């Protein structure tokens, strides 16, 4: 039994309480406000359950809701007026969304929220029930009041956003018996002059984090408490934890304009002295054995902690006052120190130690790290295990470009199921002033999405400014002409050689497997795709793939894939045997990487495998420099810099193995010539 | 990654109805099964269901005794850290999950709720910032190591 | 508990006496908050006039009312003829640098008290005349009992000594005494009080037989230092029972 | 309304935010067309706004022109938030009817779908009266099912309304038969879509026992359909965004669609499932014409197949006449010649008669309520029962029906025996109740029968335990990991492995589940009327609350009588049964006006 | 007498940065920004630049700009400058007479 | 080197814990009182503060429901419940609560009671059977070994013309409306809610108190009955109904505090 500080009886409740009093001094971010309805007392009163808390999150990240309830909030903090990235903004973007579609186009520079359309965005309809009572108390606890005044702020308060729960009701009992009394308190001097806000709030936080240190003892069970409740109590074992230096004995240091401290009496109060009248006390009621446990060394550095100065006198006193039958007559400082480390048990720093178990005078009762300690256990065997598979007769497009997109994750989430989710991005707390990462590609997936029909660009910047994902003022139209400058540049080769192409059925038959998928934009000329990426090989996978799929059936013709920074994947057209002698060296490899995970790395083995492939000769060298710049290369697109995220920084893995052993990269090293030699072989 | 694996473990303990949580937590490192034992488990019904009695006798442990108890349990009935220090390597591992668990102990003790711990641990993964006590400690003081 | 009693004696033993007193932390800081700004014209109040007039939302003068009454209670509980001293307007010789502001805020809060419809009394007063009530006393009031024990030395702190010497002339008192050491270990005023404490035994209550204070009787001068320190042979009950010294003293 | 007079606060926001500082009358209309969307109203005419608001005085005095706006149309497109169509404006007013432009863009389309693309597919009339022949074995008077896939099979778009025991299903076998017969080197991609997964399983099993009863060939086995799927799969809706896989770029690689179900599609999903179709594709939609409305706001199938009551056409009866030749006749007048081509109405009832009172009081809940009075009036067709439910005794005499109405499930479960037949005989008695919570809902019912198992000794249950055996459950949320839908029952027992629920697969089987591992688990000794649709019951026994509420209306309690196949009883008073007839759930849309032109 | 002390600074500092970066960024027009986004992406570039000079004693900044001196001041400054040597560049135009 | 974990002979303690009773177990009316335990506690909390010697003041009583939080309307009903209550003598002889004194009274007595022996329920159950008469039903409740201390808290003793008496409030009352509670309701409710254990523990502990208090102390010369009030159970007509007064047979009390002893 555990005589502890008393736990709270409502927790979130009272610094959600607080936060509604720090209302005026806050600065509306979007946390703050979704920690408040993380309270289900809060949540409880505006009806918004789980679900619908759930769905709020995804609709406050994805409709730029980032900080500021109002423009007038802005303006009052010396702001300018952006106009955008509000809670009035992301309103009125949430209740045109419910009114109106995202493909019409903005109404008053605010593109409406195409997410929030049915009777789910009446919890919208819940969330503007709360801003604008947030709204209300923020031009109510803004100016200073008499103390008179401040008596129905509270109440008035409880029944605006709490609900009185089972659970909660002495909770809110609590919080206007404090406020009453702090209003008596004060109306008990008859004080006259104006109040503010922030000292009833702070006097509020003070007595509310007021618990004292529990002092009931239990007879029953063993008793967990500190110094001070029993002094004197007679037991028979005493034990004493937390004996280290600076923690104990506790020294407070002067208010510096009291006059007990510079003059002391016999009768007053010291935390030093009472401490160091407590250990002696402890001393004395230990009737049988005492225990006095501390921490000797540190488990960051192993670094030597020292014990309190009661303990070090104690030790001392025991030294100089005691010695051991061994060495009878030998010394006085060299028997003081063998009885100090003597009585001094230095125990293990980890408590599956053998040390531990080891029979004599001191031994552990773990039972749970006794085999641990014996090293008596198999260890983890390898993951990778040949399973029984058998190749279905029809296997579809997507599932061969899923599994040719990322083979160690095709082999986790689709052969045993194992998807590792990792979770979303937590909102920031401010407005994009750059663009970097998805958001950026996006809006130049869109922006070339656009230039590729010859589209108005003005529109689309016009559509991407009333969402808030521009930067506000001159940085976004800046931003937007060097990215439709490079979306154009690529555009002029893009539609450089575009023909009108209609999407085509495939259904082949190899190895006697069913193979039935879709192609789409087929034109005459042959394959065209663009992406606003860079140069990697997993997108040269997926065109050879389709090249491969393309080439069976049919269509004669190049395929060709534009990236940025003047990048060009080319394959030219091949004869149906080779086609289909690579179609089916992808299905064995396909079929092959369901049963064991197939360790072949796009981005690293085809490094390496560029380092040694000569386009020239059609041939590997074989010569040490180039074995040498290959691992320098793979080293190089395995683990990247600080500044970009490499390929052995990835969840799928890190499941494998733990570092990246060279039988294992050699083994990776094989399987990328067994399978991306054609990549760079037809490439050009 | 035994931060993360920590965090797939209490989100399969606190929702266990859901098995696509539960197979992506039994899955990691910290468990140590091979492909055959996932395809096993997956394959035969009983054995998930034993999984899904033994999950939910361990979440009514963190709702009843709470976190440390719960992980010592699961410790002692897999046997994970006989594996960890039989496998070479895996004592840096086991002292990460130990003092992840003793700060997730120190972090449950002064929340009320369940989830709570499990969003503060999902906080603290998604801020890498570094105090005094959330810092790595050293593996092994007996022996001798190469210090740089 | 030991405020506790003291509280139920000081309702038994004087009728008329007000629930909560007019003194409290609370009230004093309400009170120092009003009376602050009207003697930051006073001559003795230059030290607070630099710290407060500089820049004030009124933090400043809160907390400076809050630590004053928080010294105040400090006062009332432990030094009450300071405070009684400070009432009639004179100093205290011998004191610090930090008395020339607190005074007149005493003098100036006993009189806001006395003006407004507070009570006047407060902890030193009403224990100086529960003190007096029973001293002066001849026939013993009713309500109290017929005998007290108070088990432990935290079981009253060593200000209410004098309010248990007057209840003892009445209720029978027995204070069980917790000392790890049998003989006197404590420290002395003036070899005038040697004497008297030599004259003093303490005699069995079973055994009915009496033990001196000291091991040896003619070395307890040569014990006793000059300043009145006693050079206790324990090192231990040395240094760490210094509050068991001014408690036996 | 009641509930359209106290106003939301969803509404209110909706109408200062759009509005702000511009006249109250625009204030007015966008929060009384926020509160008719959300009650879901498609449209909001004019005229009631004008008429039936108060505050039209007030707003005609507020606004101050040279025009003075004495118009509504006028006074909304002098707002920067009313617009004719062109400009993108929140609202839109076009045929003197205000609407939002959600709605108006997919009223438009819908409008579209069904008035400009439904062509005439035109194919040989001799192999498919043929087939028709071969296919349908009745050939002596007018069969509505052989006109209904002779009309489906012809057109394009093709909307099929019937109601439940009428031989929907074997309809739609003798459709895909009679049209895998007529093309048979074209090959023919045949998709199958639901709203429910629970319907969408009992179509899979419906239409695989009705198609491996007709006689095929090897090729024509190959092109059986295979499964299915749900709107939001087929179209392939995700949980975060919005985006669709086919959603105006790339169609659905089909060649004939089969909606089932739908009434219980809302206008959104409909549109979204308008812009999915290719050019080629031919679509047959199924569903009752007075059936229960959508989930969301819309209602597409009613104001479809409210043009079914006026007929065919003059060349279509003829045409219909060539094609199945017998009798077919014409309707009188043309209004709307595709849509009143493409609709059909089924009235012979195979598996209930007019010897049954079921149908016949099926057919008096649309008419008026003396109708339904004299149905259950004289001598009830040993079929239809009506007990009064006012007080505490008629509320014992209910629970004492609702014993003898479970009397098998508890003699099986008593008896300790196999758990298909608790299953086969749960599924033949059930409560239908309107609301949930209060004396009268789903969780008053299932405390209330809990409590009576507890008095009587019938069902023991332990009070800490929650999992007694008996306690029927229902899932709300999907799980295809575990194979079950939403909408399935099953049964808690102990088996001697402890205790677990027994559930009944479509495919025959029973799968025992883990209580531990069921997601959502409710209650269902009472189900609500919106959640039992697509199932059937033998017993059914609807229960009405006595307070008024706008729950309980005409289509309620026609998917009430409807559920019930042999029996159904009633507890309700006179007065809500016979203002629940009248009282009509109308949704206003433009879909009438836009039809007519 | 009672006050929090917080360990990291980084997070007012950022806020602090980003305001103004807020007032002053903001209203500047195209030809001042595009001055803005040639030195620096964002504001945390900025705040990478001088976070080694916010904490800490604040160090003397050799030759200062005077206080009365704005962003548009010393654009305008710079674009007299480049245009007197333009008008120096048309003047003198049309002759080569260095060896 | 070979190591093993020692495994434990003994238990380290026994079943030792301080428990209680609890761990061993027209418009305006008091029958349309609200039912509930926060009213059974403010009742017992009214009980407890008001005076019995003073005259009740119905501006007091609403005082005390405007600090407790109930209804302004129950007020004026609950001062003349609660004088008719006090009104009503609960003897033997006719002796009210106005007659008692401030020094007669003793109100909320907490004791603690000592046991060595490991209390056994079978033991124990047939020994309360073998005197007490309402021991004919009441099947026996079944709890582990308790070994240790005792906790109770008595609601009201007090001696009058040199006899002791103790006195318990209980005021749940939830079934009852009517005048039905006569003397085999409240004999059937006392064998319900088990209240005859904490009656008989009652007993032993204040017979202990008067044999260390008073020397030369006899159980029947100085102790003279138990009696419950049922407050919803009071009526102005019936001074049977609402009190319940049991003596025990002077032979269970020397034998249980035998078997307490050792």
């Amino acid at each position: 039994a555990i005589s502890d500080r008393r736990a709270r009886q409502s927790h979130p409740v009272l610094e959600a309480f607080i936060s509604l009093l720090s209302l005026p001094d806050s600065r509306f971010v979007s946390e703050d406000v979704l920690a408040l309805l993380d309270v289900p007392v809060l949540a409880a009163r505006f009806d918004i359950t789980e679900e619908g808390l759930r769905y709020l999150r995804q609709w406050v990240n994805e409709s730029g809701i980032r900080w500021g309830i109002d423009d007038d909030n802005v303006r009052e903090l010396e702001l300018p007026a952006t106009g955008q990235h509000t809670w009035r903004f992301g309103l009125t973007r949430m209740l045109l969304g419910y009114a109106m579609e995202s493909a019409q186009g903005e109404w008053q520079s605010v593109l409406p929220y195409d997410e929030s359309s049915g009777l789910i965005a009446e919890l919208v309809g819940h969330l503007a029930s709360l801003l604008m009572q947030l709204n209300i108390w923020r031009r109510g606890l803004a100016q200073e009041r008499p103390l008179e005044e401040w008596l129905p702020v509270c109440r008035d308060m409880l029944n605006a956003f709490f609900l009185p729960d089972a659970e909660t009701e002495a909770a809110m009992t609590l919080i206007e018996q404090q406020w009453q009394a702090i209003i008596a308190e004060g109306l008990g001097a008859q004080y006259g002059d104006a109040v503010p806000l922030s000292l009833l709030r702070d006097e509020l936080a003070q007595r509310l984090d007021q618990e004292r240190i529990s002092q009931r003892f239990l007879a029953g069970p063993v008793n967990i408490c500190t110094l001070m409740p029993m002094r004197s109590i007679p037991f028979k074992v005493v034990c004493l934890l937390g004996m280290n230096d600076g923690v104990y004995p506790r020294q407070l240091a002067p208010l510096g304009f009291d006059l007990m401290s510079q003059k002391p009496k016999r009768g007053d109060r010291s935390r030093r002295d009472d401490d160091r009248y407590l250990f002696l006390e402890a001393l004395i009621s230990a009737q049988q054995k005492l225990y006095i446990s501390y921490i000797g060394r540190s488990i960051q550095d192993n670094s030597e902690r020292f014990p309190s100065v009661l303990v070090q006198e104690l030790i001392d006193y025991i030294g100089q006052s005691h010695y051991l039958p061994g060495d009878e007559a030998l010394n006085c400082d060299e028997s003081e120190a063998r009885v100090k480390a003597h009585l001094t048990c230095l125990h293990t720093r980890m408590p599956f130690d053998p040390q531990n178990y080891q029979p004599g005078e001191r031994q552990s009762y773990a039972r749970e790290w006794l085999p641990a300690a014996s090293q008596a256990g198999k260890a983890h065997s390898e993951f990778v295990q040949p399973l029984p598979f058998t190749l279905p007769e029809t296997v579809p497009l997507e599932t061969l470009q899923r599994f040719w997109a990322h083979p160690v994750r095709a082999f986790f989430q689709m052969r045993l199921q194992v998807n590792f989710r990792t979770e979303d991005s937590e909102i920031p707390d401010t407005e994009p002033f750059i663009l970097e990462g998805l958001s950026r590609y996006q809006i130049n997936q869109q922006l070339l999405n656009a230039l590729v029909e010859q589209d108005d660009a003005e529109r689309l910047f016009r559509r991407f400014r009333a969402a808030g994902d521009l930067p506000y003022g001159a940085f976004g139209e800046i931003f937007w002409e060097t990215q439709c400058q490079e979306m154009q540049q690529l555009a002029d080769r893009v539609i450089a050689c575009r023909q009108p192409g209609q999407s085509m059925e495939i259904d082949l038959a190899c190895n006697g497997v069913q193979i039935t998928g879709w192609l789409p934009q087929v034109q005459p000329d042959g394959l065209l795709r663009w992406r606003p990426s860079l140069l990697s090989v997993a997108q040269g996978m997926q065109l050879w793939l389709e090249h491969l799929v393309y080439c069976a059936s049919g269509g004669n013709g190049e395929s060709r894939l534009f990236l940025r920074k003047d990048g060009e994947w080319r394959f030219p057209p091949l004869a149906a045997e080779q086609a289909l002698h690579y179609l089916s060296q992808l299905i064995e490899g396909y079929r092959e990487g369901m049963s064991a995970p197939l360790l072949v790395l796009p981005e690293s083995g085809g490094a390496w495998l560029k380092t040694c492939y000569d386009a020239q000769n059609d041939a590997m060298l074989d010569d040490d420099s180039t074995l040498q710049k290959a691992r320098t290369k793979f080293l190089q697109a395995y683990e990247g810099n600080m500044m970009v995220r490499g390929e052995g920084d990835d969840i799928w893995y890190q499941r494998l193995w733990r570092q990246l052993t060279p039988e294992t990269m050699e083994a990776i090293v094989e399987q990328s010539q067994r399978f991306l030699l054609p990549l760079f072989r037809f490439n050009q | 990654l035994e931060a993360q694996e920590m965090l797939w473990l209490l989100q399969a303990v606190m929702t266990p109805e859901r098995e696509n949580t539960l197979r992506s937590a039994l899955a990691t490192s910290m468990m140590g099964l091979n492909a055959l034992d996932i395809e096993t488990l997956n394959n035969d019904e009983h054995a998930w269901d034993v999984v899904v009695e033994e999950f939910d006798g361990y979440r009514q442990i963190w709702r009843k005794r709470g976190v440390m108890p719960m992980l010592r349990a699961l410790m002692s009935a897999r046997n994970i850290a006989e594996n960890l220090l039989a496998t070479a390597g895996g004592e840096r591992r086991l002292t990460d999950i130990l003092h992840i668990s003793e700060l997730l102990q120190e972090a449950g003790t002064q929340l009320e709720s369940e989830h709570a711990l499990v969003r503060w641990l999902s906080q603290h993964i998604l801020e890498p910032d570094s105090n005094a006590s959330s810092q790595q400690m050293r593996l092994e003081s007996d022996k001798h190591l190469v210090q740089i | 508990l030991p405020a506790s009693f003291i509280w139920d004696m000081f309702v038994r033993v004087l009728p008329e006496i007000p629930k909560e007193s007019a003194f409290n932390k609370q009230s004093m800081s309400w009170k120092l908050m009003t009376l602050l700004p009207q003697l930051l014209e006073r001559e003795d109040f230059t030290l607070l006039r630099h710290y407060l007039t500089d820049d004030s939302d009124k933090r400043k003068l809160f907390q400076l009312s809050s630590k004053a009454a928080d010294l105040f209670d400090q006062y009332l509980v432990y030094r009450p003829d300071w405070l009684a001293q400070w009432e009639t307007g004179h100093l205290v010789e011998g004191l610090g640098e930090a008395q020339a502001w607190q005074a007149p805020l005493w003098k100036a809060l006993v009189e806001y008290t006395h003006q407004l419809g507070q009570p006047r009394w407060h902890r030193a007063n009403l224990y100086q005349r529960f003190i007096e009530t029973l001293e002066s006393a001849t026939t013993c009031p009713p309500g109290l009992p017929s005998r007290v024990f108070i088990c432990g030395i935290s079981a009253l702190p060593p200000v209410y000594l004098q309010a248990l010497q007057a209840l003892g002339k009445h209720i029978e008192i027995h204070l069980l005494f917790t000392n790890p050491c049998r003989y006197y270990w404590g420290d002395i005023k003036d070899p005038a009080y040697l004497a008297k404490l030599l004259t003093r035994q303490r005699r069995h209550s079973f055994e009915d037989r009496e033990l001196p204070l000291f091991r040896d009787s003619e070395n307890a001068g040569q014990l006793f230092n000059s300043d009145g320190e006693q050079d206790v042979g324990n090192p231990l009950l040395a240094s760490w029972g210094k509050l068991g010294r001014d408690y036996i003293y | 309304a009641v509930e359209h007079k106290q106003l939301r606060p969803l509404d209110v926001q909706f109408a200062l935010t759009v509005a702000g500082d511009e006249h109250p009358a625009v204030t007015l209309a966008a929060a009384l067309l926020s509160h008719d969307a959300g009650e879901g109203h498609v449209c909001l005419p004019l005229s009631r706004l004008e008429n039936n608001e108060a505050s039209h005085p007030l707003l005609a005095t507020c606004v101050s022109e040279i025009g003075e706006l004495q118009n509504w149309e006028e006074c909304l497109l002098a707002s920067q938030a009313v617009s004719r169509g062109d400009e993108p404006t929140p609202m839109i007013l076009c045929g003197d009817r205000l609407y939002l432009n959600r709605m108006w863009c997919n009223e438009r389309t819908v409008a579209r779908f069904f008035n400009e693309v439904n062509h005439a597919i035109e194919v040989d009339e001799a192999l498919l009266a043929q087939t028709l022949d071969k296919l349908f074995p009745v050939s002596d008077e007018i069969n509505w099912q052989k006109v209904a896939a002779a009309v489906a099979l012809t057109r394009r778009i093709s909307v099929i309304s019937g109601g439940p025991g009428t031989g929907k299903t074997t309809t739609v076998a003798k459709l895909l038969a009679a049209l895998i017969q007529m093309a048979d080197g074209e090959r023919c991609r045949i998709r199958l879509a639901a709203p429910t997964g629970k319907a969408a399983a009992r179509l899979t099993e419906s239409l695989g026992k009705a198609l491996r009863q007709l006689p095929l060939t090897d090729e024509q086995k190959k092109r059986i359909p295979e499964d299915a799927s749900t709107l939001h799969r087929l179209l392939g809706a995700q949980p975060g965004s919005q985006r669709l896989r086919h959603h105006a770029g790339n169609p659905l690689h089909l060649d004939v669609l089969v909606v089932d179900e739908a009434s219980m599609i809302d206008l959104p999903m409909m549109s979204r499932l308008i812009d999915a179709l290719p050019d080629h594709a031919r679509v047959i939609f199924l569903g009752d014409r007075d059936q229960l409305a959508s989930v969301e706001a819309g209602a597409v199938l009613g104001d479809i197949c409210a043009y079914a009551n006026a007929g065919f056409t003059a060349e279509r009866a003829r045409q219909l006449s060539r094609l199945t030749g017998t009798h077919v006749p014409a309707g009188t007048g043309t209004e709307a010649a595709s849509l009143r081509d493409s609709l059909c109405l089924l009235q012979k009832s195979y598996r209930f008669g007019s010897d049954s009172g079921i149908g016949q009081l099926a057919a008096a809940i649309n008419r008026g309520d003396k109708t339904a009075v004299k149905t259950v009036f004289q001598q009830d067709f040993t079929d239809i029962e009506k007990r009064l439910l006012q007080s505490g005794e008629d509320y014992i005499a209910m629970l004492e029906e609702a014993l003898a109405g479970y009397g098998r499930y508890l003699d099986l479960l008593q008896a300790r025996a196999e758990p298909d037949l608790i299953i086969q005989a749960f599924n033949e008695y059930q409560l239908l109740c309107a609301l949930r919570e209060g004396p009268f809902g789903v969780a008053g019912l299932n405390e209330r029968i809990e409590q009576f198992m507890q008095q009587k000794r019938k069902i023991h249950r332990h009070p800490h335990s929650r999992w007694y055996e008996g306690r029927p459950v229902m899932i709300a949320r999907n799980d295809s990991a575990l194979g079950l839908f939403n909408g399935d029952i099953g049964i808690a027992l102990d088996r001697g492995q402890g205790t677990r629920v027994w559930f009944a697969m479509p495919d025959g089987n029973i799968k025992s589940v883990q209580p531990s591992r069921l997601p959502e688990h409710e209650t269902t000794w009472a189900m609500t009327v919106h959640k039992s649709q697509g199932s059937e019951f033998d017993h059914a026994a609807l229960i009405l609350p006595s307070q008024r509420t706008p729950v309980v209306t005409r289509e309620l309690v026609y998917t009430a009588v409807t559920r019930a196949r042999r029996r159904l009883s009633l507890y309700a008073d006179e007065r809500i049964l016979s203002a629940a007839i009248a009282t009509r759930t109308e949704r206003r849309s433009g879909l009438a006006a836009l039809f007519s032109s | 007498f009672e006050q929090q002390l917080i360990e990291d600074e980084s997070l007012l500092r950022y806020q602090a940065c980003a305001d103004f970066w807020r007032r002053h960024c903001y209203p500047l027009p195209r030809e001042i920004a595009q001055v803005v986004f040639e030195t620096w992406k964002g504001p945390q570039a900025l705040l990478r630049d001088i976070n080694r000079y916010l904490q800490g004693e604040a160090p003397v900044i050799k030759a200062p700009p005077p206080d009365d001196e704005t962003l548009a001041s010393r654009h305008a400054q710079i674009v007299a400058r480049i245009d007197t040597v333009k008008q120096q560049w048309r003047d003198a135009v049309g002759e080569l007479d260095a060896l | 080197a070979e190591l093993n974990a020692k495994t434990l002979q003994r238990l380290p303690g026994d079943n030792w814990r301080v428990t209680s009773y609890s761990g061993l177990q027209p418009t305006l009316t008091p029958h349309q009182f609200p039912r509930g335990a926060s009213p059974g506690t403010f009742l017992h909390s009214l009980f407890e503060d008001l005076d019995f010697t003073q005259p009740v003041d119905p501006n007091w009583v609403r005082e005390k429901l405007e600090l407790g939080g109930f209804e302004s309307q129950w007020e004026p009903v609950l001062t003349e419940w609660i004088t008719a209550v006090l009104q009503a003598p609960l003897n033997e002889t006719g002796v009210s609560l106005s007659q008692l004194s401030a020094r007669n009274k003793q109100v909320e007595m907490e004791f603690y009671l000592p046991i060595s022996e490991p209390l056994i329920a079978s033991q124990l159950d047939t020994l309360i059977r073998q005197f007490d008469p309402l021991s004919a039903g009441c099947p026996p409740l079944e709890f582990m070994q308790v070994r240790g201390m005792l906790k109770g808290f008595i609601d009201l003793v007090f001696r009058h013309e040199g006899r002791y008496y103790l006195l318990a409030y209980k005021s749940n009352w939830l079934g009852e409306d009517s005048s039905a509670y006569t003397q085999q309701a409240m004999a059937a409710a006392m064998q319900a809610h088990r209240y005859d254990l904490q009656y008989q523990l009652y007993t032993l502990a204040l017979h202990r108190y008067l044999r260390h208090r008073i020397a030369d102390y006899d159980y029947e010369h100085h102790f003279g009955g138990v009696i419950y009030l049922f407050l919803r159970g009071v009526d102005k007509e019936h001074p049977q109904q609402g009190i319940y007064t049991t003596r025990p047979n002077a032979g269970l009390i020397a034998l249980m505090d035998e078997m307490f002893a050792g």
